[PDB]
């Protein structure tokens, strides 16, 4: 992934482009990254949850199955509790 | 600086919590401890009859705390409308409040209507509270008084059974009051037979007991008049006092004095 | 883009919502706090002139928070209502806490704390009010204080809110003792104040509520001034402007 | 329908005889020597008076930088130590730090502070070597949280402390602390009657603790 | 389609009351940030003296923590909510992972407050930017720079608020390593780097420093007023 | 005055071999002084390659099976595939231990075969504290069959002897005779056997007969 | 698992203070529930909806959660602008004498955090 | 423009529904209040003309407690919810302190009742201004509440349709020395000034506070006032 | 249990408390540090019940803290014990409480020298010496003893290794070392641990 | 438990008001300047006895109350109103109740009468001419009162009486005591004495 740093005085290291859900899955942004960092988020508690319940390692697949899980609330607003009321604005590519 | 912790208090109405602590609290009980206050028994011998026209309340007026005559001339015949009164007995403070909030519903109730309040009304607010509270809101009253209907004589129970009875009677000397109207009551007295009646059968609570007696109080309700006699008879005075105690300047001794000229 | 919600930030940048309800400050009466080394006065213009009015009750704009400080209001006066019941609400909170009177600048953030908070999350129109403060408190002695319906504020040593507040502020600046200056210098100063932002009316006592905040003998002092002080006050500033021809 | 049970009762989110009952922990050890800790524990888990596994894991494997004790009650333990394991990964995850032994004994005592009396039997014993050194705390079941040098739990913890106390020392070389802790656990089995089996044997050393040994109490009677 | 409603992204894809609180720190005071070996610096300027206020309450230099301590820009009272907020996130942080919170916590927090006022039509946007710097535990120098969007990217020497390029622009040529070798002259870079913008002259350029382990220590104009003492460093040492 | 629970009793025994696991119980349901049947099974089947087998209170037993392969599906339906023995039983465990303040009054023990084939069995507790075993035995009639599993299958206490890995014929046998004699002693246990012997094969099932009293 | 706002657990307590502890505190939705049940069961669900369709659309605006509240049109819709109880006394909503932060306490109003 | 939402500030800052809802009461029934040295006088106009109309279902002044009585010019509906939650406002106040509550402190909480309308969005502010009576510790007072909820103390006053001339009205013909039974003929006077349909027995209702508490007077006493 | 004591002299105040943290027969720790700095001249001594002690002191620690950095100045000692009562009453209700005995001690720039003393029922009371724990009943009376309003610093100190140096000669449980530290106009002052 | 003792006194336009000065837990005296009579205005004192915790709770949930009520109206309250907002304080807990039994003594600011009153802990508004007492020294306040007591005592005799009937009875009392405090309100000054107690 590119990174396109703005200035010299950034640190580049401070550009958060790839990320690690877990030891075996790997994760690339793309758009808004302040939606994928909730995005993250999610994936790394649903990985660990995953483990904790399950004694196993979780496959990619149902990590991006959980990460899509929490899209698609797009506009549910009669249910009050923190929802988006717009779409994310990341896509996103699990590796693993 | 409105610190952030509890999200609110947004809702009053009787706590609860702050209950472990009176649970956790043996104290009074095991621990010594034992200071550990607890609360009244105000309302000992309370009667009421329906004479021809109107309604004949009565009450002594003794409080007691625990076995110590408290006070000495509380009174016990409740305001609750311009033509209903209504004796208290069992735990003071309940029935104090009971009343109070019912005569303020009642009063709004004819206030919004435009016409004198019915005691029918009365009874069923004070009965849907206390049954409501499930009865640890311990308030037994006598409900009097006298609407368009004639009158009319409620006893309401702490768990809010309501009896309509030409004469009840109520309180730790509710029994030996209950004596003189079994043998002595007739229907239709005038007023001074009535007054006479319900004073003797005070008067069996006040002599005959020891949770009452004191001066005697009644509570004449009328279709047009409302005599809210008080003290009605003085049985019992002071003893003349035969030493001369009086205490005298000088007598006790002062570590410090502070004065503060307040105006 | 433009005028509604109280949530939305114009394509320039200003919440044109609270720019609107700093406007109806500018309509309301004149009022203005000076700080002097003594103590603080807080002068308000009570601009209800009509004849017929009764209840000259220590107040029309000048309403007293705790037993140290006080406050005065400019602006929708049932909004500034409901704010002086949670400013005493609030004093109240903290003496419960601590146990000591709160100090002035405790407060003061409280307040705009929720008067900023009707400036965001929200759908309601945020409070048209701007106060002012006048106090104690051991950490920093005497204390004025401003704000404005966005929830700013800012410690002043002399200010003013209302109707004419530019030419009076010009005024204060262009002429303050600043640092060195006794109460009822400050007193005399507040009147040449008040005489500049006049209407065609020549201002007397029945349009004026002088009140001052005093550190005395270990307990505070607001006393609202009554009539004959003020009317004295009035020709004494009277025949200082005559001589000073 | 009256209740009809809906669909899987409750069991959304756990995560934060008749029936009563949950086996148990005993006998556990750990000092902080100077070439770090090691951790020492038995392998028996009773329940009444009857043995239910002569070879209960009882030294938990939080992750490869810190370790964990098992002790009063096996599955409140294990429960809580795999919780905690998570709330460690996650936050090694966000922060791309490894958490410190303080943190994660202040974050295993906040979860168990709650519950308090309200049954659970915990007498864990959390053990790594941080960023600032060896780290060891006791976090048990109604909140304590303390540090210290050396530290032993369970039905026969008295035995061990006894032992372990005669023989510790801060400069003490590294096969002889191992040699310590062996005899410390084989004590405390031969008197305490509900503790036996294997004596596992941790050492936390720099970065990633390692497994030393599980002799049998069996074998290590002959050894003595 | 529009600047409207914040929850609508429009046909490119802009949604605008996020750049619009992105721009409204365009008006804030200037402030500016950067990081030395031994002292992080952290300077605002003032314009808006008015000589009858009392300095001590506007001022932008807000502390968070022993070791965290905080510049902004924009909606002031936004500022005060948010700097609210992050301190009591600080002190509950060091009642639960009881430690001294990282600069790099403290600004994810802030960061994910900012975030989470964008969503839900609901609320509108903090209006402000924040320059979070201090020291952490294992003792190295940070800074980093938060915005309303909620990204919250690292930097070494920074500026927002009225002049933002002209500072930044200024500080790409003269941040090097005879710069933060020694603590004063790393205080002379802020110093010049602001004078480009100042209102001519010291007027209320609210400085505050930081060195190791000991606290915020606002420099204020003392006796021997730094401030113009190094206002005049470099204008005798310029030629 | 209402006892939330009740033990019915019934007992169970796993054995983990090299290519099986074989999981047993006996079917005779009781209460008190009672017998309600001599016919009810007290293994399961979840998976083709595990087993589970529940006693104690049958009531929490019926509940827990059902709400166990409820959690196979809807595992079956998010990650695309069954469920290995080592993660059923860690979700077993989470699922005791919910219920840890009104606990399952059962005891399981989880026999089947692992990823790699290899036979493995998991022991419980009524609130989840799951371990791996090479034998194990429990419910009412645990404490007689235990000891012996412990001298046959393990070798306790015997010297000189060739430790023989356990055929699955042999284990048949070895399973039989403990129940023969299990029956004899303890009340709560016999009228049936029914052996479940979990191979690479599937899961074919023997039932044979005990005392009938 | 935090705290800086009294531990958030209560989880000891669990058991009410009194069997007058939980029903007292709620009676509101006691009652509540019993009028809808006089009115599902008589008069229709068309009552009861109309009755949650309106007590909806008094809360959604009356004043943000950190001020006092009168709640006006929710108390003549439901008998409660003549019949005055004990919780109407004690402990008004007006002086709280427990307050949060306003932003904190108006975000969970609509469920933020 | 911005006269749609309540909670729009005008860029002149000037709330135009609360401006609006000030018509309504200028657009409602006048009504007239005066402080004699020893009681108030409430009276109002009636708009119950045809004879169909009934008096003896329908008052509008109407009382709150033994001492404070309210009128009102406006929408007769949003009177009527205001003195219900006055009276529960009154109530309250009294089952708290065993005191009969203070003019003042009722117009105070009424005043914040009816501005809690004016700043919630989704509703509308109360299209009544209330004119309140009372009498505590030997002194009378009188209250007006405007809409928006600012309450203001006066000595006389006239509202409701042309009330401007009313208000000037009472200028030259209010003073210290009037008392309850000359304030009583002065506000009759005030009202037929515009009474535009010259009154009979119960084209008008009158209310009075002494000592005695407040009482609304019966149309024969009225009789009795318009005799002179 | 455990130990603490409290003198306050004309311009100071001398706190001591054992450093034994004991979870049965046994005693797990013997540097149990039971005093919490909650600000740069405030210090609270909690003791009580296992868990609860550490729990209520650092929420108090955290809240003035919270206060301080929220504000600029400091809690007096006054204001920190009185906000300490209301969080402690409030909480012998619902959280059983926490049976925290506490003994908080500070200098004021301003008030001088204060000592509260609080139960377990968060009953706040000034005092010039107090202690905790079963030790306080055997060392108050000679606290009462040798007691004036004005006492030098190492008069206290010495007065202190009296009470303690008795409670070593009585007491059954074993206490072998204190932490004292004193409070005056300088910050907090630790001084050495006195040990048998 | 904490042990505490208070009355009331009424006389000829002044009120006294009295308590000792014990802070013990159960048996263990630990201060002697214990508050129990706490200013509620100029002429207005209210005297709290019970639990030392729920002293220094009612009269800080009372100054609250009262310092939001004199704002709010602007003027200083008159006695009755002060017990009849204790009473609302103390009933609001009901089912919680707070252990104390608070009096409340002073003059009607307007009027200068003397007003006494005494309340239970639920709260039950109990008016007496002569006088009031509470704690744990029940009996003994009782005892001595109903035979020193006379009416229209001018302040010092009013002052000997109480002074009399506190050390008296307190002295009956093993846990109250340890110094008694008296405050005589009348229609100028208030006077605070601390009198000669035994301090065993």
């Amino acid at each position: 992934v590119e990174k396109r740093i703005t200035s010299p005085l950034m640190e580049p290291s401070s550009i958060e482009k790839i990320v690690e859900i877990d030891a075996h899955i790997g994760c690339a942004m793309s758009g808004l990254i302040a939606d994928a960092k909730t995005l993250i988020d999610k994936a790394r508690v649903e990985t660990q949850n995953h483990w904790f319940t399950y004694n196993e390692t979780m496959t990619v697949e149902s990590v991006t199955q959980a990460v899509s899980n929490l899209a698609l609330q797009f506009g549910e607003e009669d249910a009050d509790p923190g929802a988006m009321s717009r779409p994310f604005g990341v896509a996103l590519l699990f590796g693993g | 600086m409105a610190a952030v912790s509890v999200y609110a208090p947004p809702v009053g109405g009787f706590s609860f919590d702050n209950c472990r602590r009176n649970a956790v609290l043996e104290a009074d009980f095991a621990k010594r401890g034992y200071k550990l206050p607890k609360v009244r028994k105000t309302g000992t011998t309370i009667a009421g009859v329906v004479y021809k026209d109107g309604i004949v309340l009565g009450a002594d007026t003794r409080a007691t705390e625990g076995m110590v005559v408290a006070d000495k001339n509380c009174s016990k015949i409740h305001f609750i409308s311009p033509n209903i009164y209504c004796c208290g007995a069992g735990t003071a403070a309940d029935t104090d409040m009971t009343t109070q909030l019912i005569s303020s519903n009642l009063e709004l109730h004819s206030l919004s209507t435009g016409r004198l309040p019915r005691v029918v009304t009365a009874n069923r607010m004070l009965k849907q509270m206390l049954f409501r509270y499930q009865g640890y809101i311990g308030a037994a009253l006598v409900l009097g008084g006298v609407d368009v209907t004639g009158p009319h004589l409620y006893s309401i129970y702490p768990h809010g059974s309501t009896d309509k009875l030409p004469y009840v009677t109520m309180g730790s000397g509710s029994l030996a009051a209950m004596a003189v109207f079994e043998d002595k009551f007739r229907p239709d007295m005038e007023e001074e037979e009535a007054k006479n009646l319900v004073s003797e059968a005070i008067a069996a609570g006040i002599f005959n007991d020891l949770g009452s007696g004191s001066n005697i109080d009644l509570c004449v309700i009328s279709k047009n008049k409302l005599d809210f006699l008080r003290p009605y008879t003085v049985p019992n005075k002071k003893g003349t006092r035969l030493g001369r105690y009086r205490c005298e300047k000088g007598t006790t001794a002062v570590l410090t004095e502070k004065i503060t000229p307040l105006e | 883009r433009y005028d509604s919600r109280t949530t939305i930030f114009s394509p320039e940048g200003r919440l044109y919502q609270v720019e609107y309800a700093m406007e109806a400050i500018g309509h309301a009466g004149t009022c203005l706090g000076i700080l002097a080394n003594d103590g603080v006065l807080l002068a308000a213009e009570r601009r209800n002139i009509h004849k017929l009015l009764d209840e000259v009750f220590f107040s029309e704009k000048i309403y007293k928070l705790n037993e140290d400080m006080a406050c005065s209001v400019a602006g929708i006066t049932s909004d500034a209502n409901v704010l002086t019941n949670e400013l005493r609400l609030i004093a109240q909170r903290y003496l419960l806490q601590y146990q000591e009177p709160i100090p002035c600048e405790q407060l003061v953030t409280a307040l705009c704390d929720i008067k900023q908070a009707y400036t965001q999350f929200g759908g309601k129109r945020p409070f048209g009010v701007s106060l002012l403060y006048i106090g104690w408190d051991k950490h920093y002695g005497f204390q004025l204080y401003q704000s404005d319906p966005s929830g700013n504020y800012g410690g002043w040593k002399a200010t003013c809110i209302g109707n004419n507040s530019a030419a009076a502020v010009s005024m204060l600046k262009q002429d303050y003792k600043e640092g060195e200056m006794t109460l009822k210098s400050a007193l005399a100063l507040a009147i040449k104040v008040l005489n500049k932002t006049m209407d065609v009316s020549k201002l007397s006592a029945e349009k004026v509520e002088i009140a001052t905040l005093t550190r005395e003998n270990g307990k505070t002092v607001i006393r609202v001034l009554k009539q004959k002080e003020v009317e004295q006050l009035i020709k004494k500033h009277e025949e200082e402007e005559a001589k000073a021809e | 329908l009256l209740d009809l049970g809906p669909g899987s009762l409750s069991d959304g989110l756990s995560l934060a005889e008749p029936g009563i009952e949950m086996l148990h922990g005993t006998t556990t050890l750990a000092f902080k020597f100077r070439h770090g800790v090691i951790v020492a524990a038995d392998s028996r888990a009773t329940a009444g008076a009857y043995i239910a596994s002569q070879t209960v894991k009882k030294v938990i494997e939080i992750n490869p930088y810190l370790l964990g004790t098992m002790a009063g009650g096996a599955a409140d333990c294990s429960f809580w130590e795999r919780l905690l394991a998570r709330q460690c990964r996650i936050y090694e995850l966000r922060n791309k730090e490894r958490i410190s032994v303080a943190a994660a004994s202040k974050l295993l005592a906040n979860m168990v502070y709650q519950y308090k009396g309200m049954g659970l039997s915990m007498g864990t014993m959390i053990c790594g070597w941080d960023k600032r050194g060896p780290g060891l705390y006791y976090v048990d079941s109604e909140g304590n949280r303390i540090s210290g040098a050396t530290f032993s739990v369970g039905s026969g913890s008295v035995y061990a402390y006894g032992v372990m106390d005669r023989g510790y020392s801060y400069d003490l070389e590294v096969e002889q602390a191992y040699d310590l802790a062996r005899r410390a656990i084989y004590q405390a089995t031969y008197r305490d009657a509900y503790s036996g089996g294997a004596v596992n044997l941790y050492h936390v050393r720099e970065d990633g603790w390692i497994r030393v040994s599980s002799d049998n109490v069996a074998d290590l009677h002959e050894k003595y | 389609s529009y600047d409207r409603a914040i929850t609508v992204f429009s046909p490119d894809g802009h949604l605008f009351q996020v750049e619009y609180a992105q721009e409204a720190v365009k008006k804030g005071s200037t402030a500016v940030g950067v990081r030395g070996r031994d002292i992080v610096v952290l300077g605002v300027e003032k314009k808006s003296v008015a000589k009858l206020q009392d300095e001590r309450t506007v001022r932008k230099i807000c502390a968070l923590d022993d070791n965290v301590c905080m510049a902004f820009a924009g909606l002031t009272a936004d500022a005060r909510i948010v700097i609210n907020r992050a301190r009591v996130e600080c002190q509950s942080h060091r009642l639960t992972v009881e430690d001294p919170v990282t600069v790099e916590y403290i600004t994810r927090y802030i960061a994910s407050l900012k975030q989470r006022y964008t969503q839900s039509n609901g609320r509108r946007p903090f209006g402000i930017s924040a320059l979070i710097v201090g020291f952490d535990f294992d003792g190295t120098p940070r800074l980093y720079q938060t915005d309303p969007s909620g990204t919250y990217h690292a930097w070494k020497a920074n500026a927002i608020g009225r002049g933002a390029k002209s500072v930044r622009e200024f500080l790409e040529k003269n941040y090097t390593d005879e710069a933060i070798e020694t603590d004063d002259l790393t205080i002379k870079l802020v110093i010049k780097a602001l004078l480009e913008v100042v209102q001519s002259g010291g007027k209320n350029i609210e400085l505050a420093v930081m060195r190791r382990d000991q606290s915020l220590k606002i420099l204020n104009p003392e006796e021997i007023e730094k401030y113009v003492a190094e206002i005049e460093k470099e204008k005798e040492e310029n030629e | 005055r209402f006892s939330p629970y009740v033990f019915n009793g019934g007992t169970i025994l796993a054995i983990a071999g090299e290519d099986f696991a074989i999981v047993a119980s006996d079917t005779r349901l009781s209460e008190g002084f009672s017998i309600h049947t001599r016919d009810s099974p007290k293994c399961y089947k979840l998976t083709d390659k595990t087993v589970i087998g529940c006693s104690g209170f049958h009531g929490d037993c019926l509940t827990l099976t059902k709400i166990i392969e409820a959690r196979l599906k809807m595992y079956k339906h998010s990650n695309n595939k069954a469920m290995t023995t080592g993660a059923i039983a860690a979700m077993l465990s989470t699922i005791l231990y919910s219920r840890r303040f009104f606990p399952y009054y059962v005891y399981n023990i989880i026999g089947g075969l692992d990823e790699e084939g290899k036979g493995a069995v998991y022991s419980f507790d009524p609130v989840g504290s799951y371990q791996r075993d090479s034998f194990k035995a429990g419910g009412s009639a645990s404490a007689m069959l235990q000891p012996l599993l412990d001298n046959q299958v393990g070798f306790k206490n015997m010297q000189n002897v060739e430790h023989v890995p356990l055929s699955l014929d042999r284990a048949m046998r070895l399973v039989k005779d403990v129940f023969i004699s299990a029956a004899e002693r303890d009340v709560y246990t016999g009228d049936a056997l029914r052996i479940c012997i979990v191979t690479k094969e599937g899961i074919r099932e023997e039932t044979v007969s005990l005392r009938k009293d | 698992d935090l705290l800086r706002k009294g531990f958030s657990c209560v989880k000891n307590e669990l058991l009410p203070s009194h069997p007058l502890e939980l029903s007292e505190k709620n009676f509101q939705l006691n009652q509540d529930k019993m009028n809808f049940s006089t009115l599902r069961n008589i008069q229709g669900l068309f009552a009861p909806l109309k009755l949650q369709m309106e007590f909806k659309a008094v809360q959604q605006v009356q004043r943000l959660p950190f001020l006092s509240s009168s709640n006006l049109s929710l108390d003549v819709l439901r008998g409660n602008d003549e019949t005055i109880g004990f919780e109407d006394i004690l402990n008004d909503p007006s002086q709280s004498e427990v307050m949060g932060e306003p932003h904190l306490m108006v975000e969970y109003k609509l469920g933020l955090l | 423009g911005y006269s749609f939402s309540l909670t729009t500030f005008s860029p002149s800052g000037k709330l135009v529904q609360i401006e609006y809802a000030l018509a309504a009461v200028a657009g409602g029934a006048p009504s007239v209040g005066i402080k004699a040295a020893n009681g108030v006088v409430l009276a109002t106009e009636k708009k119950q003309k045809s004879i169909l109309y009934d008096e003896r279902s329908v008052h509008k002044v109407e009382p709150i407690t033994k001492h404070i009585g309210l009128v009102y010019s406006g929408m007769g509906p949003d009177y009527r919810v205001l003195v219900h939650r006055a009276r529960k406002l009154a109530q309250q106040y009294y089952l708290v302190y065993q005191e009969p509550i203070p003019t003042a402190q009722l117009v105070q909480r009424v005043a914040s009742v009816m501005q809690e309308y004016t700043q919630s969005g989704g509703v509308r502010p109360f299209g009544v201004s209330l004119l309140i009576c009372g009498w505590n510790e030997g002194r009378p007072y009188l209250f007006q509440s405007d809409p928006s909820g600012a309450y203001f103390a006066w000595k006389a006053t006239a509202m409701g349709k042309n009330y401007v001339n009313g208000k000037t009205f009472l200028e030259k013909r209010y003073n210290e020395d009037l008392e309850l039974e000359d304030a009583i003929h002065t506000a009759i006077l005030t009202l037929k000034e515009s009474f535009e349909g010259q009154m009979t027995e119960d084209n008008i209702e009158v209310g009075i506070c002494n000592e005695a508490g407040f009482r609304r007077l019966t149309p024969t006493e009225v009789k009795d006032y318009l005799a002179a | 249990m455990e130990y603490l004591i409290g003198i306050q002299g004309p311009d100071y105040v001398l706190v001591a408390s054992d450093r034994v943290a004991a979870s049965n027969i046994v005693q797990m720790k013997d540097d149990h540090d039971k005093m919490f700095k909650m600000s740069e001249k405030i210090l609270l001594l909690c003791v009580g019940e296992a868990g609860d002690t550490v729990q209520f002191a650092e929420y108090i620690q955290k809240n003035v803290q919270l206060y301080k950095m929220r504000n600029g100045y400091e809690l007096s000692p006054t204001a920190a014990a009185n906000f300490t009562r209301r969080n402690l009453a409030d909480c012998l209700r619902s959280r059983t409480p926490y049976h925290v005995n506490l003994l908080l001690a500070g200098y004021d720039e301003h008030e001088g020298p204060a000592l509260y003393y609080m139960d377990y029922l968060a009953a706040l009371a000034k005092a010039p010496f107090a202690a905790h724990g079963y030790g306080a009943f055997l060392t108050l009376s000679i606290l009462d003893r040798y007691y004036t309003p004005t006492i030098s610093r190492e008069r206290a100190v010495e007065l202190l290794r009296k009470c303690l140096e008795e409670l070593q000669k009585r007491f059954i449980l074993n206490l072998p070392t204190f932490s004292v530290r004193i409070i005056d106009k300088n910050g907090i002052h630790d001084l050495d641990n006195i040990s048998f | 438990y904490n042990g505490g003792a208070v009355m009331a006194m009424k006389g000829k336009n002044c009120v006294a008001i009295a308590a000792d000065r014990r802070f013990g837990i159960q048996a263990q005296m630990v201060t002697t300047d214990f508050q129990k009579i706490f200013p509620m205005g100029d002429r207005l004192y209210i005297g709290l006895a019970g639990l030392a915790t729920d002293v220094q709770t009612v009269a800080q949930r009372l100054k609250f109350r009262l310092n939001l009520y004199e704002l709010k109206e602007g003027r200083q309250i008159k006695p009755y109103t002060l017990m009849s907002m204790v009473a609302n304080l103390l009933y609001e807990k009901r089912f919680g109740p707070y252990y104390t039994e608070p009096v409340i003594a002073g003059l009607d600011p307007k009027t200068f009468k003397p007003f006494i009153c005494s309340l239970d802990l639920i709260g039950c508004p109990m008016v007496t001419d002569d006088f009031v007492v509470s704690g744990t020294c029940a009996e003994q306040m009782y005892g001595m009162c109903e035979s020193l007591w006379e009416p229209n005592m001018d302040p010092d005799h009013l002052f000997e009486t109480i002074s009399q009937a506190m050390l008296n009875a307190v002295d009956r009392d093993a846990v109250s005591g340890m110094g008694v405090i008296v405050h005589i309100i009348e229609k100028d000054k208030i006077t605070t004495r601390t009198l000669k107690a035994r301090m065993d």
